[PDB]
RNA sequence: GUGGAAGUCUGUUAGAGUUGGUGUCCUACAAUACCCUCUCGUGAUCUAUGUGUAGGGGUGAAAGGCCCAUCGAGUCCGGCA
RNA sequence: GCGAAAGCCAAGGCCUGUCGGGAGCAACCAACGUUAGGGAAUUCGGCAAGUUAGUCCCGUACCUUCGGAAGAAGGGAUGCC
RNA sequence: GGUCUUAAGGUAGCGUAGUACCUUGCCGCAUCAGUAGCGGCUUGCAUGAAUGGAUUAACCAGAGCUUCACUGUCCCAACGUUGGGCCCGGUGAACUGUACAUUCCAGUGCGGAGUCUGGAGACACCCAGGGGGAAGCGAAGACCCUAUGGA
RNA sequence: CGAGUGGCUUGCUACCUCGAUGUCGGUUCCCUCCAUCCUGCCCGUGCAGAAGCGGGCAAGGGUGAGGUUGUUCGCCUAUUAAAGGAGGUCGUGAGCUGGGUUUAGACCGUCGUGAGACAGGUCGGCUGCUAUCUACUGGGUGUGUAGGUGUCUGACAAGAACGACCGUAUAGUACGAGAGGAACUACGGUUGGUGGCCACUGGUGUACCGGUUGUUCGAGAGAGCACGUGCCGGGUAGCCACGCCACACGGGGUAAGAGCUGAACGCAUCUAAGCUCGAAACCCACUUGGAAAAGAGACACCGCCGAGGUCCCGCGUACAAGACGCGGUCGAUAGACUCGGGGUGUGCGCGUCGAGGUAACGAGACGUUAAGCCCACGAGCACUAACAGACCAA
């Protein structure tokens, strides 16, 4: 699997899954990622995100 | 019970107030109880995803209001373990009135329901929007 | 009415004092079924991984599928019976009766031992076996150490030594399967004893944490609401009634919390192998690199990493076992982060 | 709009007061203290100095409050062994 | 900055609110910070703690001795260049 | 009852009252559940007009109650910060002390014993602890009675 | 109607304390009783089944959360297998609380000429002490057994180390007109308790990194203060719980009970002798402690002029002193350095862009730059420091 956040692989038996109001998936692999997007923030914006690069 | 084949961390208490996950006219429902639970001296009685607990309704149509029903606890804010490890939380705490013999009284389940609660209320389940 | 409620903290594991030696020493053993063997083996605790399981369960609804399951890593390199110790039947218990030694030592037994240089294996061995013949022999059991030296990430040398029980089909039968590990050199390994899917009983000297409040140790509340704030936060309300005019020692007070031993049951083996296949990156956290033979515990052992612990074939196990478990993947992730 | 009244409002301005914490202390720093909290703060205000009222007498927006750690009758010495 | 407010800093004063050395410095206590989910279930009682907060714009109920209630409540804004 | 004591015989109001014994009075609101609170009823043990009655905007470190908000008050505790605490140098008290004293379980005794009786247990010393007991220390009991006491 | 037992209530008594044994309720923490609320094994039934009702053995475990009231009691809700009662100075203020009781202030009603009174109501109204002895939790030093190392034994001691519930198959079966509706057994899970652990989630993390307000060091750069982090964002290790792992079965003997054989009493009889079964209770099993068990233990080796130990040095898997454990050049114990693994989030400077502005100037954007900074962990590495050496010992 792969973080819907930053990207990276999110090493199995780990990680957060959080589901949204309407029924969206959100899959994290740390406290880091999630934290960073209930900020608003995203992960494009993020030099450290595999996405960004 | 059958095993819900997930590990929960009650995020649920007696005196709780949660949402009501469908149209029967109950907005906000407070725990009163918890099915076949009992706790120990000063401990207060914590409540889950997919326990049956005793309820009465906070919000809603007037002729709701007041009363003292059955539920189920569809959706809840503190994590849950899965098998393979991840874990799972919501935006929210949700049940949704049950009657007897475990038929939602109403007729729609509005937002999400963790896959758990199927193997426990087949019923509530078959009336699922969404399936996590 | 005052609601009732059981006590604060069990009463079997006591006195909660330091434990007389860090190596744990078991006080039972598993029944003369199988075969002759050695009745259990030791190693040194690494740290902790995942690793995703297929469901072996036959009455697992989930039986075949993946599965994430704690593991305590633990570095178990071969270990050496020098001598083979045995006891007679009295009317006082058992009694150690005689031993038979070897002459092969570990270049480093000496920082424990002082290493015989003159003894007489057969006497031994005759004073045993005509005890046997008069049918007092008592059981068998085999002096054991370990290498540490095997093991770089832990520092000590100085070999841990403990008697492990020999229980066998007959006592003829087992006392010669005795001597023979014995005259070899004694080198053994966990392959000898034990197979990937049994369970197996660990004891161990827990980690220690000094002097604790009751609180802590024996997990009574804190004061609450206004009681909190009083100039009383963690004391329990008072030693005891008026009479008995005595603090009873079964009240909850203060002291030594910790490297206590204990004998956590029925512990299934995931995996035995070898290598570096299980250690994390970066190293486990204040320990080290794994590469070599290894046991895959499930879930925890007790004890801090780098320190001994023992195996022991369960003694009341409530499963069957469910051999050599289908390993899907071991998390080589860091413990660091 | 001007004007700028008020036993007026906010206010740790200064200053005065002392509600709760039943905290800290309780052989104290202190024979009434410390901290946070809280009240008043242009007025029947607060304050220094001087000065008047003396013991069944003063003084008292009254609590039997106060009159030099002393008050339902100060303190000292005497009556008094 | 509204300010004799906070906070920071001069001038001036001080290291004399006058015993020190050492242990990642344990239990316990005093002051205190942060705690997931729940949110007064605690308790005689929300005691303690917390929430709110400055300024401008909009907007503001019952009641009223028409003075007031009122900063009612509620909504928005707020930096730098 | 359809007058009598003793002059009159409770009017306007208010009322289960900070006044109501019966009492958690009854009905209602509110809550899952409310000896609470509020409203109505009210025969008021034993309300009521300057012994002031009713009522009341504003004000209140005054008493009770409800809601939103908030939160370690609680579920149920954890980790951390600072000063202590612990070890070392220096300084250096007080409380308290009939004697003896390692006690524990019972018994007995002026009926609430470390010291009596019977048993049990108990090698000596020391450090730290939270305070079960010494009917612990502190104060010739404020309560109660007594005194041909005081004020 | 009659006979009793208990010592929770009340009353009676006036033996004990008035040179004071701190009065309620609550809370916290510990032990106990059984007249048993649930749970185990049973008997009867107006026992079809299911649900009950009554009774027996039995105290192992459990017996919970809330609304009014200071309340105890109790009234009420919803859960529950059940939400039992009582003793311990109505256990527990050198533990807490202080709502109430119970001082001095005040109000109301009643009573009184009045001072003032009322177990009538109401608002307010203080909680002292540095532990000598004893007791217990943990920690040490000595002596005894009578040189050392290592391994054991086990008299005895502790445990609830486990208690309980739901679900599935059995089964829509037995039973029953039907409605309704079991069990033995095998499984899965929950709860409460217990012991441990930290890969995972979560908390902390005044290590660390960034953002940013005020002010001061001229600006810049880089910093200090704002309580012992100014605030905000992230957070490694470790410690934790809200996270995770583990916690039988089965034997033996019994109670109530069901029976066998069996006599006194030719019959009968579960009992009198004998025997077979049979409780969550008892014993074992299992976990923990345990040579100071005065019968003061056993074995193996080493040693008595030398085995071993203490001090010393570098450190911790240990730790309040003390203790414990590891390493000491025949070396990776600690540090330095370099890697690895991690935390932040893209450094200074310079270049370009930049609303504008004559210009000065310019917040900010992009590049260089997964950069800069940082690490309580691992590895490599004898470079530095584990040197020198002292002592005790049959
Ligand atoms: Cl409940
Ligand atoms: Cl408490
Ligand atoms: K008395
Ligand atoms: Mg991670
Ligand atoms: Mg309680
Ligand atoms: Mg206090
Ligand atoms: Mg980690
Ligand atoms: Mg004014
Ligand atoms: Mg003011
Ligand atoms: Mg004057
Ligand atoms: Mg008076
Ligand atoms: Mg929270
Ligand atoms: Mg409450
Ligand atoms: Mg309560
Ligand atoms: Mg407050
Ligand atoms: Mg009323
Ligand atoms: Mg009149
Ligand atoms: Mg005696
Ligand atoms: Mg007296
Ligand atoms: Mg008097
Ligand atoms: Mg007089
Ligand atoms: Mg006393
Ligand atoms: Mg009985
Ligand atoms: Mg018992
Ligand atoms: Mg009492
Ligand atoms: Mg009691
Ligand atoms: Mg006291
Ligand atoms: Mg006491
Ligand atoms: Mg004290
Ligand atoms: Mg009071
Ligand atoms: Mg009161
Ligand atoms: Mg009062
Ligand atoms: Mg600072
Ligand atoms: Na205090
Ligand atoms: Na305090
Ligand atoms: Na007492
Ligand atoms: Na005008
Ligand atoms: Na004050
Ligand atoms: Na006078
Ligand atoms: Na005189
Ligand atoms: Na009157
Ligand atoms: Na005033
Ligand atoms: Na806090
Ligand atoms: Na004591
Ligand atoms: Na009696
Ligand atoms: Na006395
Ligand atoms: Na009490
Ligand atoms: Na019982
Ligand atoms: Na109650
Ligand atoms: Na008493
Ligand atoms: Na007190
Ligand atoms: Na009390
Ligand atoms: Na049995
Ligand atoms: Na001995």
């Amino acid at each position: 699997r792969e973080c819907d956040y930053c990207g990276t692989d999110i090493e199995p038996g780990t990680g957060t899954m959080f589901v949204h109001k309407d029924g969206a998936t959100t899959h994290f692999c740390s406290s880091k990622c999630e934290n960073n997007a209930d900020l608003g923030r995203e992960a494009r914006n993020l030099e450290w995100t595999d996405t960004a690069r | 019970m059958e095993a819900l084949g997930a590990d929960v961390t009650q995020g649920l208490e007696k005196g709780s107030l949660i949402t009501c996950a469908d149209n029967t006219g109950a907005r906000e429902l407070k725990v009163i109880s918890v099915h076949g639970y009992s706790g120990t001296k000063n401990r207060h009685p914590k409540a889950g995803l997919g326990d049956k607990i005793t309820v009465s309704v906070t919000k809603g149509t007037p002729e709701m209001r007041r009363q003292v029903l059955e539920a189920v606890v569809v959706r809840q804010r503190k994590p849950i373990r899965r098998p393979d490890g991840t874990r799972v939380k919501f935006e929210d705490n949700a049940a949704v009135i049950v009657d007897e013999n475990e038929d939602p009284r109403g007729t729609e389940l509005k937002g999400p329901i963790a896959r758990e609660v199927a193997q426990r209320f087949g019923s509530v389940a078959s009336a699922a929007t969404m399936i996590v | 009415p005052q609601p009732s409620r059981p006590r604060k903290g069990s009463l079997g594991f006591g006195p909660r004092k330091r434990s007389t030696s860090e190596t744990p020493r078991f006080n039972s053993w598993p029944s003369d079924d199988g075969q002759p063997g050695v009745q259990g083996f030791a190693g040194y605790k690494a740290g902790m991984t995942h690793v995703v399981l297929v469901n072996d369960e036959p009455n697992s609804p989930r039986e075949g599928m993946e599965e994430t399951v704690p593991v305590t890593v633990i570095e178990t390199p071969p270990m050496r019976a020098v001598a083979l110790r045995a006891y007679e039947d009295t009317p006082y218990g058992q009694r150690p009766l005689t031993e038979v030694w070897t002459d092969e030592f570990h270049s480093e037994l000496d920082r424990t031992l002082d290493v015989p240089e003159d003894h007489d294996p057969d006497a031994a061995e005759e004073q045993i076996r005509d005890a046997h013949e008069a049918g007092d022999l008592g059981d068998l059991r085999l002096i054991t150490h370990t290498v540490p030296d095997a093991v770089p990430s832990v520092p000590k040398k100085k070999p841990d030594v403990m008697e492990t029980r020999v229980g066998g089909g007959s006592v003829s039968d087992r006392l010669d399967h005795a001597l023979d590990i014995v005259e070899d050199g004694g080198e053994h390994a966990m392959n000898d004893i034990f197979r990937a899917g049994e369970y197996a009983d660990v004891a161990g000297v827990t980690k220690g944490k000094g002097t604790q409040g009751p609180v802590k140790r024996w997990g009574v509340q804190k004061r609450k609401g206004k009681h909190a704030r009083q100039g009383w936060r963690r004391r329990i309300g008072n030693l005891g009634p008026w009479n008995p005019s005595r603090v009873r020692s079964t009240v909850p007070q203060q002291g030594q919390t910790g490297y206590h031993q204990r004998t956590e049951l029925n512990k299934r083996l995931i995996d035995i192998g070898e290598g570096d296949e299980p250690t994390v990156d970066g190293g486990f956290v204040n320990y080290g690199e794994v590469d070599g033979p290894y046991t895959l515990v499930k879930g925890s052992v007790p004890g801090p990493d780098k320190r001994l612990v023992r195996f022991r074939p369960a003694v009341r196990p409530n499963d069957q076992p469910r051999l050599d478990p289908e390993v899907r993947y071991v998390s080589n992730e860091s413990n660091q982060g």
